[PDB]
RNA sequence: AGAGCAUAGCUGUUGGGACCCGAAAGAUGGUGAACCAUCUAGUAGCUGGUUC
RNA sequence: AUUGGAUAUGCCAUAUAAAGCGCUUUCGAAGAGUCGAGUUGUUUGCAGCUCUAAAUGGGUGGUCAUCUAA
RNA sequence: UUGACCUCAAAUCAGGUAGGACUACGCGCUGAACAAUAAGCGCAGGAAAAGAAAAUAACCAUGAUUCCCUCAGUAACGGUGAAGCGGGAAAAGCUCAAAUUUGAAAUCUGGCAACAUUUCUUUUGUUGUCCGAGUUGUAAUUUCAA
């Protein structure tokens, strides 16, 4: 049982081509969703900062975005992560606020029945 | 904290009937405190343990032999050993 | 202090009783539903009020024959 | 400019927040209704054959063997302790009612 | 309302009510064929909570398997092979005795338009789910092959991945 | 009542969750050489040790054993006395299972063993206490069930480097042969109560 | 090699060819017509998003971005938008305003039923004690609450 | 063969005379058949369409989960249990719950009779909660009759191991 | 008052079918004691050979 | 020619309706021959057999943390 | 009695569906040599399986699964031999059971009638009515993140 990496330049170009069709389908929105900033859970890397999965419910409510719409404007949700330190709430709320600063939202046509 | 006063009281309270005979109490003491300086050396450790064990066993066996039932187990007694018959055979082979 | 006493059953050495109503012997004086009563059980049903509306839909557009149309038909 | 800046650190200043309660942690609370439901069914289904014999031992007052029997049948003391407390609750209630 | 009460009456399987039913039901089931249709589930609340809904296309078959591979996992393979067209949803214990285990197995008709048009049970019409009792993709199949999250739950070892630049 | 046919010394063998293949073998060895050992079912509780007192009364075992398996490699041993008594922590390593080739001895089953204790036990107060406790534990009482009146076992306990080397030695008609029980035994702490209370001695 | 591959190689039937290989050609843009018009057909999406004033990824680039030329107390605060660095972003933003401008009438009128429904309540229980008028049941057939009655009162105005 | 008292109840059903009197009352409060309910609704749809206050419906309540929750609220004045439910497990607790909540109840004969009351093939249980003021005095008669022919009668026979 | 790290080569060594050829196999599964196919590059201190 | 997701715009909308956030002097159901134990096979889990549970419980880790199976 | 309801059957009763083939990849059962190994058997797809924690961890804590790189030939075992961590690819979340719609089974297959519709006279629907399914519970509702 042996594996060869001859398709390594083939697979990389397939991935790039897979990104370009995604960009074609969804033009204005970025090819990647926003991710939060979290700290690795170990004494070795705890002083580091990296990306998370999504923004917890305290990070959404504090920033001012409901949890239902957040999934629609590209902000992802992590029901499992929680905020134990306020610096973790702060680094990710401002991460949301800077995102909503640059976020153009296209209006959608809405059904308007004659009566009500 | 190693409370010696508490330990001494506990040991004295939990002291067993040492007044009984050595064979009766089934308790002995090491001949030379099992002095094995070469802990790493298996041969030295076994020999020191053997010397302490043999002297204690001989004294207990002599006391038991002089007091009713002898400590030594005769081959006449067909009682099962601590290990199984296959285990005893395996022990003999090994 | 257990005295090291050994039980006599140690491993080392009416088929049809009558119905015992120990729980239903006394009648409970309150319900179990602690939840408050909703509005549905006091307002006209919204199930038919929805069905009525789409029946008016079908009547207005002629989808279904009307009651007077049914009699003459 | 939305941009993640990883590495080094972001901050050593810490402030713990008293975390709320998660509702999945709430599992295992005794609902007031379901206690009644469990009790009523316990009365209806009767008692297990081994568990019936536990009642007689308690009535005969050989509680030591009652623990031994339940432990043997169930598997651990806390499982046996709860059953005995479950059984003795039946016995006292039947004796006061009847 | 009721399936709360049926939940805890089924938790005591040696009580007199159940044991008297265990004898009565097992005697009459052995009188039948090995695999036979059942109109209403012998355990309505268990069938309910396992996915069964009282509507057309939902089927139940009762099977006895000799005691002495899993028994319940067997009941699913034998029922599915019997009803070749139905997709097996689930399975549950209904009864047992000294010589047999009686299992009920729920199946779905992939062709019935009550099912095909059901937004929630549509997933079973897809061919990837053909005979999930045969691949080990049911609940007991997932358990019997040790699939799950945990620390208590091959070719990645033997392979020699030689990268392009090595 | 309290009990029928009371014999002074009894052993309560019990291991917590996570016991492995090797630790299982020595539980079999301990239940073998000790006739009146009351083998029991595992505990769902890995640190609820004070519940042993309720179990101790149940089986009326004056001495209690606990085979803890921390992280599937740390083999802990806990020994105590049923009425309060010194609950002493231990750590045991480098064991000899009965399947090992090191064993070539042959001793009777249930025979009263000869207890040999090093003088270093009496040097320290805590070491003397554990020596007496081990004397009560290993010492098979007279009239023990499933035992023999003969003597074919000698236990040697040597203290060095802060830990005890235990060896089981068989008397031969001395030209002794090791039965096979052999390990390294270390003391951790001693409790004034039965799996509870403040710690009186803490080994470093 | 295989039998199935080899019998149709010897036979006279033409091979089911497909001239599909168009290497190096990117996916043409559909969706937003504005960006499509300003989409260079040769540049990569990381290059085109940048040239168009859009972020391809708000998350850190995991690599080395091209250097073509030698380049020389707050939770309540809100970030006052981000001015567009390109015309094309302003084109996208301008359309967002106009689309919202068309969809400005979010107030709903009333149908006949709720119209006379609100008059019957209003002329009997004034116009301020909405809780009391929700407490009545003879006219409050549907048993509306105070909150929804006020909404109908506002909606009936225009 | 010997039978638990939990199942022995269902052998001692309601008498012929009383059961008829229960059904005579119930027949006044049968639920509307789906046919005329369509006709009744279409009358209101027509009234709404051309141009335009009712009263509470008064019927019997049916369904195993529906009836259990009416008892658990003590909203049930009278519970009627079919003696031959297919898996007897379904109502073996109902006499216990009906006694625990003080709801008078009777084990009537056959389930198809109850089904005919509610325009269904089979009805495993029926419950009378609200009765119009005209028959309020009438209902209290059968509750006493059930209390006389089911609770005063049997009672001890409800506890004996049947068979 | 640190001298390594990385690449390429050479020779050496340990595995891998392991310089090439050669010992009855055995096992699984089939066909009508026999026979077939694969696992198999099963096994060697030995034999014969190993190229300007 | 055949289709796909968007835009633009015409018509029809059964809306007496349906949602999100908010506040709660009212509530909050949670998967059993399963977990678990002894024991026996298989290769730690899995399987048979013997028993067989609980409701701040139960599993797992370090009196705590995390998780919420059938 | 009638006749309901339950079971029992049959029919060339209508509408269906299953089998065999392929097997590189894939999911199971099972298996000896020389090792979950060949084989044997069973079941599938354009991928299969897995999957939104009865998951780690002891941290400033992380956050479905899958694959890659490292962790690492490390721990552990006794040569066999991992997993968190970290870094990448990709990302998406959800539906039931357990609630009385009870001021109204609100749910659905099938027959028939017209209306449509098409990769299509070969597809797939709607409206109306009738009959069944269903109250031993089909819709809405709610799934712990609540």
């Amino acid at each position: 049982y042996v594996k060869t990496w001859f398709n390594q330049p083939g697979r990389k170009l397939r991935r790039r081509q897979a990104r370009q069709t995604k960009a074609a389908k969804i033009a204005p929105r970025p090819v990647e969703a926003i991710r939060p900033a979290v700290k690795p859970p170990t004494i070795r890397y705890n002083m580091k900062v990296r990306a998370g999965r999504g923004f917890t419910l305290e990070e959404l409510k504090a920033a001012g975005v409901s949890r239902r719409v957040a999934s629609t404007i590209g902000i992802p949700v992590d029901h499992r992560r929680r905020n134990r330190s306020e610096e973790s709430l702060q680094r990710n709320v401002e991460r949301i606020k800077v995102y909503l600063a640059h976020l153009i939202v296209f209006p959608r046509k809405a059904g308007q029945p004659k009566k009500g | 904290i190693n409370n010696t006063v508490a330990l001494e009281n506990i040991y004295e309270r939990i002291k067993y009937p040492d007044d009984i005979s050595f064979v009766e109490n089934q308790a002995v003491t090491t001949k030379e405190p099992i002095i094995i300086e070469n802990v790493e050396d298996d041969l030295a450790r076994e020999l020191a343990f053997y010397k302490q064990g043999v002297s204690s066993v001989k004294a207990a066996f002599a006391k038991l032999r002089e007091a009713n039932v002898l400590i030594s187990r005769p081959h006449d007694y067909f009682a099962e050993m601590l290990k199984s018959d296959d285990h005893m055979e395996k022990v003999r082979q090994e | 202090e257990i005295d090291a006493g050994y039980s006599s059953d140690s491993s080392t050495e009416d088929p049809y009783p009558d119905y015992d109503d120990f729980f239903t012997n006394t009648v409970r004086e309150t319900p179990l539903s602690s939840a408050p009563e909703p509005k549905r059980r006091f307002a006209p049903s919204k199930h038919e009020q929805k069905r009525i509306l789409q029946l008016a839909y079908a009547i207005r557009k002629g989808r279904i024959l009307t009651s007077e149309q049914r009699a003459e038909r | 400019a939305p941009g993640l800046v990883v590495g080094l650190n972001k901050g050593k200043t810490l402030t713990k927040r008293q975390l709320p309660e998660r509702p999945s942690r709430r599992k295992g609370h005794l609902s007031k209704r379901t206690a009644f439901v469990r009790s009523i069914v316990r009365e209806v289904a009767g008692f297990a054959p081994y568990e019936r014999r536990v009642m007689e031992l308690i009535r005969n007052s050989q509680d030591k063997r009652a623990r031994k029997l339940a432990k043997k049948r169930l598997g651990t003391l806390k499982r046996a302790k709860g059953k005995i407390e479950e059984l003795t609750s039946v016995i006292q209630s039947s004796r006061l009612a009847h | 309302g009721a399936y709360k009460y049926l939940e805890e009456l089924a938790k005591k399987k040696q009580s007199d009510v159940n044991l008297f039913l265990s004898r009565v039901r097992a005697w009459e089931y052995r009188q039948m064929n090995v695999i036979h249709r059942a109109s209403r589930p012998s355990r309505p609340d268990k069938a309910r909570r396992l996915g069964y809904k009282a509507k057309q296309g939902y089927v139940i078959y009762r099977i006895r398997v000799r005691r002495g591979r899993s028994a319940r996992c067997t009941a699913e393979e034998r029922v599915g092979r019997y009803c070749s067209n139905l997709r097996v949803l689930n399975s549950y214990w209904v009864n047992q005795d000294a010589t047999y285990k009686f299992f009920e197995v729920i199946l779905v008709d992939p062709s019935h338009k009550a099912i095909r048009r059901d937004p929630r049970i549509n997933w079973i019409v897809n061919p990837v789910h053909k005979h999930r009792e045969s691949r080990g993709l049911t609940s007991i199949g997932k358990k019997s092959r040790g699939i799950g999250k945990g620390h208590r739950f091959w070719l990645r070892h033997n392979t020699l991945s030689l990268r392009r630049y090595r | 009542s309290a009990g029928f046919v009371p014999i002074k010394q009894k052993v309560l063998v019990l291991s917590s969750r996570g016991v492995t293949y090797r630790q299982r073998h020595l539980l079999n060895d301990l239940v073998s050489m000790m006739p009146h050992s009351k083998k029991d079912s595992k505990l769902d509780s890995k640190d609820r040790l004070y519940q042993l007192n309720e179990l101790a009364e149940l089986y009326n075992c004056n001495n209690i054993f606990f085979f803890e398996s921390r992280r599937r490699e740390d083999l802990y041993l806990h020994i105590a006395r049923a009425p309060n008594g010194p609950t002493v922590k231990f750590h045991v390593e480098n064991l000899h299972t009965m399947d090992e080739l090191n064993m070539t001895g042959n001793a009777l089953k249930g025979s009263r063993p000869i207890l040999s204790f090093d003088k270093t036990f009496d040097t320290a107060p805590h070491l003397k206490v554990v020596k007496e406790l081990l004397q009560q534990t290993f010492g098979i009482p007279k009239g023990a069930r499933r035992s023999k009146p003969f003597i074919d076992r000698v236990c040697t306990l040597t203290i060095a480097d802060g830990k005890i080397w235990f060896r089981n030695y068989e008397i031969r008609e001395v030209t002794l042969i090791e039965i096979g029980p052999r390990f390294v035994m270390t003391i951790i702490n001693i409790l004034e109560g039965s799996f509870g209370g403040p710690v009186i001695y803490k080994n470093d | 090699a295989n039998p199935r591959q080899r019998n149709k190689q010897r036979s006279g039937k033409p091979r089911l060819t497909r001239r599909n290989a168009n290497k190096k050609a990117k996916a043409k843009i559909y969706g937003n017509f504005v960006i499509q018009q300003n989409w260079d057909k040769h540049a990569t999406l990381r290059q085109n998003y940048a040239r168009l004033g859009l972020l391809a990824t708000p998350n850190y680039v995991t690599g080395g971005v091209e250097k073509l030329y030698p380049d020389p107390d707050v939770l309540d605060k809100e970030i006052s938008i981000a001015p567009a660095k390109t015309e094309v972003v302003r084109q996208l933003e301008e359309e967002a305003v106009k689309k919202a401008a068309r969809q400005s009438n979010k107030m709903l009128p009333l149908s006949a039923f709720e119209h006379a429904y609100i008059q019957r309540l209003i002329n009997k229980y004034g116009t301020e004690d909405f809780e009391s008028m929700a407490k009545d049941v003879k006219l409050n057939s549907k048993l509306f609450n105070g909150s929804k009655l006020k909404n109908l009162y506002i909606r009936m105005k225009a | 063969l010997k039978v638990p008292p939990a199942i022995a109840q269902f052998q001692k059903t309601l008498d012929k005379n009383t059961a008829t009197q229960v059904f005579k009352l119930l027949n006044k409060y049968r639920p509307e058949t789906a046919a005329e309910k369509k006709q009744r609704l279409v009358a209101e749809a027509e009234a709404v369409a051309n141009g335009k206050v009712s009263k509470k419906p008064y019927n019997v309540k049916y369904g195993l989960n529906h009836v259990v929750a009416l008892i658990e609220a003590k909203k049930a004045k009278l519970v009627l249990i079919a003696s031959d439910v297919d898996p007897i497990e379904l109502v073996v607790f109902l006499p216990a719950l009906c006694k625990k909540m003080g709801v008078p109840y009777a084990i009537v004969k056959n389930k198809a009779r109850l089904g005919t009351v509610i325009h269904q093939k089979t009805a495993a249980v029926l419950a009378v909660t609200e009765v119009r003021e005209e028959d309020k005095n009438e209902l209290a008669s059968i509750v006493s009759a059930v209390d006389a022919n089911f609770s005063a009668k049997y009672d001890e026979s409800r506890r004996k191991w049947g068979g």
